[PDB]
């Protein structure tokens, strides 16, 4: 798995590859790692499929519950409520949890949720198991307030680099778009991707 | 076990090897995978078979039961989050690996569960010990929009991957097919290219041929 | 005071004092409200009454969003219909996550009322003073409006009427029915259908509206939403011409 | 009207009030009398107490619940007991956990809550005991007034039980002067002493009659009775 | 490793019962008892874990005495027998099972037949003409295979018996000083106290 | 929170009356007439669909209910009381039998727990019995068709044929006179709408009137073909359009 | 549950005094075996009597009770004895002794007299069993817990007089076939009907087995009743 | 140590024209230890046969709790359990022992009384039903039973010969069984009669 | 208190209800940004320690409560508050917005209005603070009825406060600053105190204002408070 997630000037943009393996198999070449649970807040799964599909279906009734009760839920609500879940569950979760959403005030943010249950924000972060391999590169071409096709373009390169030297990641990838407009998914083909 | 699934234009088909195995050994030469949850949500399991019934039972059970109280036709996502729910509960104790295929009034659906609890959604699956078999025909044949012919074609083929290939699988294709307008159609042994052929011999003994200790009449009634 | 007019217990008549009584309490803050479905919505309008003006008018409402699809409006005093609408709003939430799919308005009625049922039969609990009309359009059956009482009853309706004044809105829109022989308004703008619902209660209240005497909720596929003033003070403008 | 009301303490009267919780607070008029004040350095507790006959012990007033806090009590003795060990689980809470002697006022607070639940649990009653609390704490001398009904009060000075009323006005009175009284353990007792006086009926209050407590700045809680007391009647 | 050793014949049932306690490299005890009286036409032997096998013959000699009071009744050695089982069995998958295995001996008066039962720590029963627990019974089971005969009189099992404890004392590495001799026929129980040297 | 009555609320007077039940009987007398007649090859049951406003939609309301693919259950008395029973019963077919023995509970054995049900309600802590009588009619292969009353008390009798709630004595004279063991089904849907028309104040037709019968296996209704072994509920509930074809006839 | 000033459970007297409405039931037991008959309470044409039991029930296969009281209870308590005698199969392998499961019964009617709030059963029971201690046996328990043996017995309505008339006919020595005619004429004697119909009858044997040395519980289809009303000549 | 190994013993069933057989030995033994010459493992609840191989205990233990649960069945049913349906009971009651189960091969036979259908069926030993219509063997010797079945069993024998094959069918697997053996008992089972024969068999 | 009435009521509430008419009176006044709380003690003897027995409560950091009626009662429905932000803020993060927090205790409230073997609450609370979305303030009634308002009083007092408090609507209706909000909620304790003037009072004041206290809940003491209270000295004369 490769996942990341980045703000830029209009908001925030999610992308991950679509392989989920069961030792050299490949289980799933198309797999959806982008998950929504809210409107405009989605995260990046890692870890253990069952324990990441458990909380974020929770913490989805969590924030429905919360909407009906008090109003949009923030980011940092959501980032909230996936900490507590692994946090208090450490010791029986393997879930590493990438948080990001938009809303008018806050604009786009990113909260990272390691192995531990510990909470980062963010301008950006990258998890998973290819995601060792673009440390170097991220760090050193990601900018803030990037525009949207530049944006992209960042998290486009990243993960081509994850799927090649990572054999656990690959397919296509996938990106959700976060702003004002509005919800954008993205796919792109190894066709293009591996040629750059 | 070989157990495939594959959407078509206008619905899903299900199919399965019918051979049951202790290790080495065949238990079943003709027994049946294909489990229905509902009539037009149908279901094939892998691994612990005790397993894959029970989990299917309960939750058709909690889904007739389901149904009744709303006054609606079951669909096949409340039957991917129960069993979902369930089998996470038990932390892959329940060794259930199941393709869950069905329609509904929402369209047709595709999905896989597995034992602790994670579920994948796609236009062809396969599961068991013939996985890779079956995989490797469905990567060789799929195409978008397939017709209901072509389906139950590339279903079957895999399965027959799956009995040839692997020695966890055998016996004869199974296969169930469920289309947007219609009843469900189970189709028991649609395929029985594994007839045992005639014995060199018949061994029917002489009678009197096994000696006898002692006799006696059991009594049934009362 | 026999203990059969105090508890959930039968009379001599085979009557239940306390779901009765219970009744009597959904009128105590004499508002009226009223549904209609449209072609493909649903509008539920109640009226609204700030008497004291040390009230903030922003927090006075009975109508509630049960859900992203649902919406309920509450003929009785508000502490009971908060705890209706908590229930409610847990209720289709958790039938979200346990099921995979949204809540229908009608089963979520069902399970009110199953609620309600429980309050008739166990000693220790009182029935909930108020009657609950749920509306939204269902993916599987349209346009929709289920109420509940506190007798554990409910049934679905072509349009409904609730509170002090329900017979006169009642029968205004029986003989509107009549005349059109189907059991919707012909409309296709939700806008149209709240004019037409604001219009009947009108006449069959013979008393006319300002922008702060409403409250209106509207259920689309997909959205339900309450209207604000000024969305409601266009709507009164609309009908001001030629009624 | 105080009819069909009574009957619990989960019942309003038609005039908004809780007959079981005014009965309990009757228990406290019938106790014998006692007297709490304070100045900016020491807390005072005196307490008249009561034989069962002349053959008997006179039943003991004052309780202990800290080094720095303890009460007296006027009603139900009973509920003293579970009050008082109540507040020296709590003292000793904040001990242990906290390293912190209780504040005075958070003592107040947590009786006030206690009482409270039994003024609205079905088939439980109020508790029947008034307390009089003095500590020195952080914010130096303080006295407490504790009602069943969970009304508690800081006051210089105050008295609760039989005939109280009296000495009430002798404080209300000598308030500017006892407030006063500082670096002298023995000037604030005769005034606590005095101020008990204007409360007797009965007798010439005896070495027996007289149960002193003090609490302040330099000295632990502590408790006189007998022969130590005999230097103040 | 405790000899338990039962033979049925054709008026009675014979218990043999070794008298050592054993703990470590020191023989505590050379006259110990493994048994003890259900009702007085049925007796119980024991063998297994340290305390359970007290513990467990009492508990049953308590259950047993209980019934008879209620019921002013002497439960029949199939219903002991059956009841015991079904302790043992619940026992295998408590949280910690009593290690004890049993042999019941009793004399039916409603069939006038004496009847042993074989049960182990598991609730494994059976119905035996003779048997045996632990080791005693991979020299004991053969020689009895040999010897026995379905009509034999109590006397007859006596010689028997002794022919079984013979061979134990010769080929039985522990030394498992001597056993205790019970009876139990239509007359109840009684004790041969007379087999150490007969 | 937490329960205060926790005795009996239905006790015994002085002259052995169960007063709690014979209030809720009252209750039943009270509600709308519902009735069941069994014939050689089916059972139908019928009641009123006594609407409450115009301006509701009678279909959305069913006083019919399925319980099983072979036994259908009608009542009168308070219709919230019956639609939680009927809630409890489907479920208890499930976890008392089916999930046991992998079949559907014969009519007789279902019955018995949903009599269970009520006489809980008739000795437990804190509770009224329920305000129902339920006819529950069904099939199953070993005893053939059958129909049950049951009552707030939790007694069941079987029944060729009964009435309940309003019209229930000249109900019950009426189907004296004209039941007899050679009936086909269709005669007995016959007898059961003459039967109701008496009882009927209004307008009597397929919307106003709801009818179901159990009768043989509806192989369609199954939702799915190829296991022989598998026939189809018995349980139909008639149409609106299916009653006024023999109400011309009538 | 509470006493009155005079030492009486009122809940347990009120039920007693529900079950005296009730249909009544006649035991007697034979040397050769035992009878069970009982009166059906004002019935019905319509009722159906091929799959009825209302008053006989079978709680093993060596025994069986007649009810007299309401229903819905019985069918509570019968189904626990049920269970009871399940279990002593499976500690002893051997049947339940009839006393034993008689007793256990009483003590749960006992019980909800003496705690808890709730009300009794309002229900008594004649039991008719066979056990190898005792061979035939008669007993008969009441809401109270309380439980006595008897040669023949009546419950629910018109006991006393029933009594009477048994105390009058009963003989020792007597064979089942004399103590069907005598439960029939007893019935006859003391219904509130025109006659005793068969229709209007539940009645069941616990014989020697036609011919066998085992015992058997014959439950009597309406037709059999019509034909045992047959020769003891009430038509 | 694996506690199906501990005690011994086989049971097989067959189908045959308008008969079932089912057949069991007779040991019961102590790992190397035979203990008893006489221990059944086939069982009747009216016209429903049962053969439990496994761990003693629990064949014992089955075999009281399916009388009990067959008892209340015809109590509250007023009829006998068919084959179909207590397969279906010892299915559920042996998952609902699913993460401490018996250890134990149990076998159905029986013909049901209304359609005169020859049923027999297997389980695993966490209720996981073996549907076969030929054939159905359990125990230490299950291996030899399955290879013994599938070259002897033909369909549609008479009761007189099917008797010959399954007899035949256990002798042969029994003694190939260190753990097996020491007695058979044969059930021939005809709607109208059942017989029941003791075989003569290798005593080691 | 489970029981109705044969017309609907609640016999039990509102003899609650008298409970609270029968306290002392306090109030609370929303301003442009914030809301002012004031509450009327009545000072019984002279040996009450003053300034000592304080009445107004916070809950969390951002929300102030007052309350008339049983004293007990009130502080047991902010023992109750207390934990039910905590719970709020350990699951969301955020601390609990006013309209949140209100219905918390309403439901609350409301729950004690189900039950034979529970009474209700003997007070009515007044209440607010600021959230990420303004200033709110809440009064709550011992049937669970709780709205928005825009200046609320109860307690003795309560009619001639609401009176004052309907003024200050009529002559500001563009929102009244923070510190005016004080002083008048100063005047308008006085202006109920006419009524229960036998004996002496004591005057408390709180506030929580975005631009005076940074959206936290603070007592007004000091030079602010004696400001105030001349304000109101000088406006009663
Ligand atoms: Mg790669
Ligand atoms: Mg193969
Ligand atoms: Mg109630
Ligand atoms: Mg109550
Ligand atoms: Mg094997
Ligand atoms: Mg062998
Ligand atoms: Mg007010």
């Amino acid at each position: 798995t490769s996942i990341m997630a980045v703000t830029f000037k209009d908001g925030v943009i999610l992308g991950a590859d679509s392989r989920t393996t069961t030792g050299a198999y490949i289980a799933n070449r198309v797999t959806d790692k982008l998950t929504r649970v809210h409107d405009k807040i989605w995260c990046c799964r890692s870890g253990s499929a069952a324990d990441t599909q458990a909380i974020a279906d929770i913490v989805q009734y969590h924030l429905e519950l919360y909407t009906s009760q008090y109003g949009t839920p923030s980011t940092e609500t959501a980032a909230s409520v996936f900490k507590e879940l692994c946090y208090e569950n450490k010791d029986n979760l393997t879930a590493g949890i990438i948080v990001a959403g938009y809303d008018d005030k806050n604009k786009g943010e990113v909260y990272t949720i390691p192995l531990g249950g510990s909470v980062h924000k963010l301008p950006y972060a990258i998890a998973g198991s290819g995601s060792t391999f673009i440390y170097g590169y991220c760090d050193k071409n990601f900018r803030e307030n990037m525009s949207k096709e530049e944006t992209v373009d960042f998290i486009k390169h990243s993960l081509s680099q994850a799927i090649k030297w990572d054999g656990s990641s690959g397919g296509v990838i996938r990106m959700v778009v976060l702003t004002a407009a509005g919800v954008e998914r993205l796919i792109f083909y190894p066709d293009e991707y591996e040629q750059l | 076990t070989t157990i495939v699934g594959v959407k078509f234009n206008n619905g899903v088909v299900i199919a399965a090897d019918t051979r049951s195995t202790q290790g080495p050994i065949v238990a079943d030469k003709n027994c049946a995978k294909l489990h229905r949850i509902s009539p037009k949500i149908w279901c094939a399991g892998a691994g612990t078979a005790a397993d894959t019934e029970a989990v299917t039972q309960l939750i058709g059970s909690n889904i007739e039961l389901h149904s009744l109280y709303t006054s609606r036709e079951p669909r096949v996502v409340s039957a991917l989050q129960m069993l979902k729910q369930h089998l996470f509960k038990y932390q892959g104790h329940i060794g259930a690996y199941l393709i869950v295929a069905g329609v509904d009034p929402t369209g047709s659906h595709l999905f896989s569960i597995h034992a602790h609890g994670s579920t994948d959604v796609g236009y062809y699956l396969s599961l068991g010990s013939g996985s890779l078999a079956a995989m490797a025909v469905l990567e060789s044949h799929w195409k978008q929009d397939l017709t209901k012919e072509e389906a139950i074609k590339l279903a079957s083929d895999a399965i027959q991957a799956g009995i040839w290939n692997d020695l966890g699988s055998g016996s004869n294709v199974d296969v169930c097919v469920m289309e947007i307008g219609k009843d469900a159609e189970y189709l028991r042994n649609y395929l029985t290219p594994n007839v045992r052929e005639e014995k060199q011999k018949s061994y029917k003994f002489p009678r009197g041929t096994t000696a006898v200790l002692k006799e006696s009449i059991v009594n049934i009634c009362d | 005071a026999g203990y059969d007019r105090h508890i959930t217990i039968f009379s001599p008549e085979g009557r239940l004092y306390q779901v009765e009584y219970a009744f009597k309490a959904t009128n105590q803050t004499n508002i009226n409200s009223l549904a209609v479905r449209g072609k493909d919505c649903t509008v539920v309008i109640s009226q609204k009454k700030v008497p004291d003006k040390l009230l903030d008018p922003t927090t006075v409402s009975y109508i509630f969003c049960i859900s992203r699809t649902i919406g309920m409006v509450v003929n009785g005093p508000i502490p009971d219909a908060r705890n209706a609408a908590l229930r409610a709003k847990a209720e289709a939430a958790e039938f979200r996550y346990k099921y995979g799919y949204d809540m229908p308005c009608d089963v979520l009625a069902k399970r009110m009322a199953n609620l309600s049922q429980i309050y008739t039969q166990r000693a220790y609990m009182r029935p909930l003073g108020v009657i609950l009309t749920f509306v939204s359009v269902d993916e599987e059956l349209g346009p929709s409006i289920y109420k509940t009482d506190p007798a554990g009853y409910y049934v679905g309706y072509k349009a409904t009427a609730t509170g002090p004044k329900q017979q006169e809105i009642t029968t205004n829109l029986e003989n509107h029915f009549k005349k059109s022989k189907i059991d919707h308004i012909n409309e296709e703008s939700w806008e149209k259908v709240v004019e037409f619902a604001i219009t009947h209660m009108i006449d069959a209240l013979g008393t006319e509206f300002s922008k702060n005497d409403l409250e209106v909720g509207v259920a689309t596929k997909d959205k339900f939403f309450t209207l604000s003033a000024e969305n409601i003070e266009e709507r009164l403008v609309a009908i001001a011409e030629q009624d | 009207f105080r009819n069909n009301y009574d009957g619990d303490t989960v019942t309003f009267s038609p005039t908004g009030r809780l007959f079981q919780v005014e009965y309990a607070l009757e228990a406290i008029k019938q106790g014998s009398v006692t007297v709490g004040l304070r100045s900016n350095t020491h807390a005072v507790l005196v307490a008249l107490k009561r034989n069962a006959d002349e053959l008997s012990s006179y039943q003991k007033k004052i309780i202990k619940c800290d080094e720095h806090m303890g009460l007296s009590l006027a009603g139900l003795a009973p509920d003293a007991r579970v009050l008082s060990n109540y507040l020296r689980q709590q003292c000793n809470y904040s001990s242990l956990v906290f390293n912190r002697k209780l504040a005075v006022e958070r003592a107040g607070h947590l009786l006030c809550d206690k009482a409270q639940k039994n003024t609205q649990s079905y088939g439980g009653r109020p508790y029947g005991v008034g307390l009089l609390i003095i500590g020195y704490d952080k914010s130096g001398a303080h006295l407490l007034e504790f009602q069943p009904s969970g009304n508690v009060t800081e006051l210089y000075g105050t008295a609760i039980g039989a005939r109280s009323q009296g000495a009430k006005t002798y404080l209300e009175r000598t308030l500017d002067t006892f407030i006063k009284i500082d670096g002298n353990p023995d000037e604030l007792i005769k005034a606590g002493v005095e101020a008990i006086s204007q409360s007797l009926r009965d007798e010439s209050l005896t070495v027996d009659n007289l149960s002193i407590a003090i609490v302040g700045k330099d000295t632990p809680f502590t408790i006189y009775d007998g022969e130590a007391v005999a230097k103040y009647i | 490793m405790d000899i338990i050793l039962g033979i049925r014949v054709q008026d009675s049932v014979i218990l043999a019962s070794s008298k050592a306690v054993t703990r470590g490299i020191s023989v505590l005890k050379d006259s110990d008892d493994k048994t003890r009286q259900l009702s007085p036409h049925t007796l119980m032997s024991f063998a297994g874990e340290a305390g359970d096998t007290v513990q467990f013959a009492e508990y049953i000699q308590a259950n047993i005495q209980l019934y008879s009071i209620r019921e002013d009744y002497e439960l029949s050695p199939q219903a002991v027998s059956s009841f015991v089982r079904q302790e043992l069995a619940k026992s295998i998958r408590s949280r910690r099972p009593y290690q004890v295995n049993v042999l019941i001996g009793g004399y039916d008066k409603k069939k006038n037949k004496p009847e042993l039962y074989q049960i182990d720590y598991l609730g494994t029963k059976v119905e035996l003409p003779y048997g045996a627990h632990g080791y005693s019974g991979f020299y004991t089971f053969s020689l009895l295979d040999h010897h026995y005969r379905p009509d034999m009189t109590t006397e007859e099992g006596l010689d028997l018996l002794k022919l079984c404890v013979q061979e134990l004392e010769k080929r039985m590495p522990m030394d498992f000083k001597g056993v205790i001799v019970k009876i139990v026929d239509k007359d109840g129980i009684r004790q041969v106290d007379d087999f150490q040297a007969q | 929170m937490t329960d205060r009555y926790s005795f009996s609320l239905t006790t015994f007077s002085p002259s052995g009356k169960l007063g709690q039940i014979d209030y809720a009987l009252t209750a039943v007398k009270q509600g709308v007439t519902s009735l069941g007649i069994k014939a050689t090859n089916g059972v139908v049951i019928a009641t009123e669909k006594k609407s409450s406003s115009p301006l509701a939609m009678s279909e959305t309301l069913s006083k019919v209910s399925l319980l099983t693919p072979d036994i259908g259950a009608v009542y009168s008395g308070m219709g919230p009381d019956y639609r939680v029973l009927v809630d409890k019963s489907r479920k208890v077919a499930h976890t008392s039998y089916k999930r046991i023995y992998g079949e559907y509970p014969p009519t007789k054995l279902l019955v018995s727990e949903v009599a269970k049900i009520m006489q809980e309600a008739t000795q437990s802590g804190g509770v009224r019995p329920f305000g129902v009588s339920l006819l529950i009619a069904g099939h199953d292969e070993f005893n053939g068709f059958s129909l049950y009353q049951v009552d707030p008390s939790g007694s069941y009798f079987p029944w060729k044929a009964t009435a309940i709630g309003k019209g229930s004595v000249a109900a019950k004279t009426f189907l004296e006179k004209r039941w007899n063991d050679e009936l086909e089904l269709e005669d007995a849907i016959h007898i059961a709408l003459l039967t109701l028309k008496e009882s009927v104040e209004g307008e009597f037709n397929g919307d106003t009137i709801e009818l179901a019968i159990i009768g043989d296996e509806n192989p369609d209704l199954l939702g799915y073909t190829g296991i022989p072994t598998d026939k189809g509920p018995r349980f139909r509930k008639l149409t609106s359009q299916e009653i006024n074809d023999r109400l011309e006839a009538l | 549950t509470i006493f009155s000033p005079e030492g009486r459970l009122y809940q347990v007297e009120y039920a007693l005094e529900s079950i005296s409405h009730a249909g009544t039931a006649i035991g007697i037991m034979a040397s050769d075996g035992i009878v069970l008959a009982a009166e059906r309470k004002v019935t019905s044409t319509l009722l159906e009597q091929d799959t009825s039991t209302e008053k006989l029930y079978k709680l093993n296969d060596k025994i069986a009770v007649a009810v007299a009281g309401l229903t819905a209870d019985a069918e509570i308590l019968i189904n626990t004895a049920r269970i009871h005698a399940q279990n002593y199969l499976k500690t002893y392998n051997e049947d339940i002794p009839v006393e034993i499961l008689v007793r256990r019964l009483s003590d749960i009617k006992q019980g909800y007299t003496q705690h808890g709030g709730l009300r009794p059963f309002g229900v008594s029971f004649i039991y008719a069993g066979y056990d190898d201690r005792y061979g035939y046996q008669l007993y008969t328990s009441n809401p109270s817990g309380n439980y006595t043996g008897w040669k023949a017995i009546s419950v629910g309505a018109n006991t006393s007089a029933a009594q009477t008339l048994l105390q009058m006919d009963y003989k020792d020595d007597m064979k089942v076939d004399d103590a069907i005619e005598l439960a029939l004429k007893t019935l006859s004697k003391t219904t509130d009907s025109s006659a005793l119909t068969y229709d209007r009858l539940e009645f069941a044997t616990i014989r020697k087995g036609a011919n066998d040395g085992e015992v058997y519980q014959k439950i009597f289809k309406p037709q059999e009743i019509k034909d045992i009303l047959v020769k003891t000549g009430i038509t | 140590s694996d506690p199906s190994s501990i005690n011994g013993g086989i049971v097989v069933a067959m189908t045959g024209k308008d008969c079932v057989a089912i057949a069991c030995d007779l040991r019961l033994g102590s790992q190397s230890l035979g203990v008893s010459n006489k221990f059944e493992k086939i069982f009747h609840y009216g016209h429903v046969f049962l053969g439990i191989t496994g761990l003693a205990t629990d064949v014992t233990t089955l075999n009281e709790m399916f009388r009990y649960k067959t008892n209340l069945y015809k109590l509250k049913e007023e009829r006998a359990i068919e084959p179909e349906t207590f397969t279906q009971l010892v299915s559920s009651s042996l998952y609902e022992r699913r993460f401490g189960p018996y250890f134990v091969g149990p076998v159905v036979a029986g013909i049901n009384s209304k359609s005169g259908k020859p049923f027999i069926a297997g389980f695993d030993l966490i209720g996981c039903i073996d549907e076969a219509k030929d054939f159905i063997v359990s125990g230490t010797a299950s291996d030899q039973l399955f290879g013994m079945c599938e070259s002897l069993y033909e369909p549609n024998l008479e009761p007189e010969d099917l008797f010959e094959t399954i007899s035949q069918a256990l002798l042969n697997a029994a003694d190939r069984d260190a753990l097996s053996g020491w007695g058979a008992v044969v059930y021939i089972i005809k709607k109208d009669e059942v017989v029941k024969r003791y075989l003569k068999m290798r005593q080691d | 208190n489970s029981v109705f009435s044969p017309d609907g009521r609640n016999f039990q509430v509102e003899y609650a209800v008298k409970a609270v008419e029968n306290g002392t009176t306090s109030i609370g006044i929303k301003c442009n940004d914030g809301v002012v709380f004031a509450v009327e003690k009545l000072i019984t003897s002279k040996l009450l320690v003053p300034q000592k027995n304080v009445k107004i409560q916070v809950v969390d950091r951002h929300i102030g409560c007052v309350y008339s009626g049983l004293i007990p009662d009130g502080r047991h429905l902010v023992n109750r508050g207390r934990e039910e932000a905590a719970s709020f803020k350990k699951l969301y993060k955020t601390p609990i917005p006013i309209p949140a927090f209100a219905d918390r205790l309403g439901q609350y409230v409301q729950a004690h209005t189900l039950y034979n073997s529970v009474r209700p609450f003997g007070v009515s609370t007044i209440f607010g603070g600021v959230d990420k979305n303004g200033a709110h303030l809440y009064m709550l009634e011992p049937s669970g009825s709780y709205w928005g308002y825009k200046g609320a009083a109860t307690g003795k007092g309560r009619q001639s406060a609401k009176a004052e408090l309907e003024k200050l609507v009529d002559h500001h209706p563009e929102g009244l600053s923070a510190r005016e909000a004080v002083k008048q909620a100063a005047k308008i304790i006085y202006l109920a105190h006419e009524d229960n003037k036998e004996k002496d009072f004591e005057l408390e004041i709180s506030w929580c204002s975005l631009s005076e206290t940074n959206g936290l809940h603070k007592f007004v003491k000091g030079d602010l408070l004696q400001e105030a209270i001349d304000f109101a000295q000088k406006e009663i004369n």
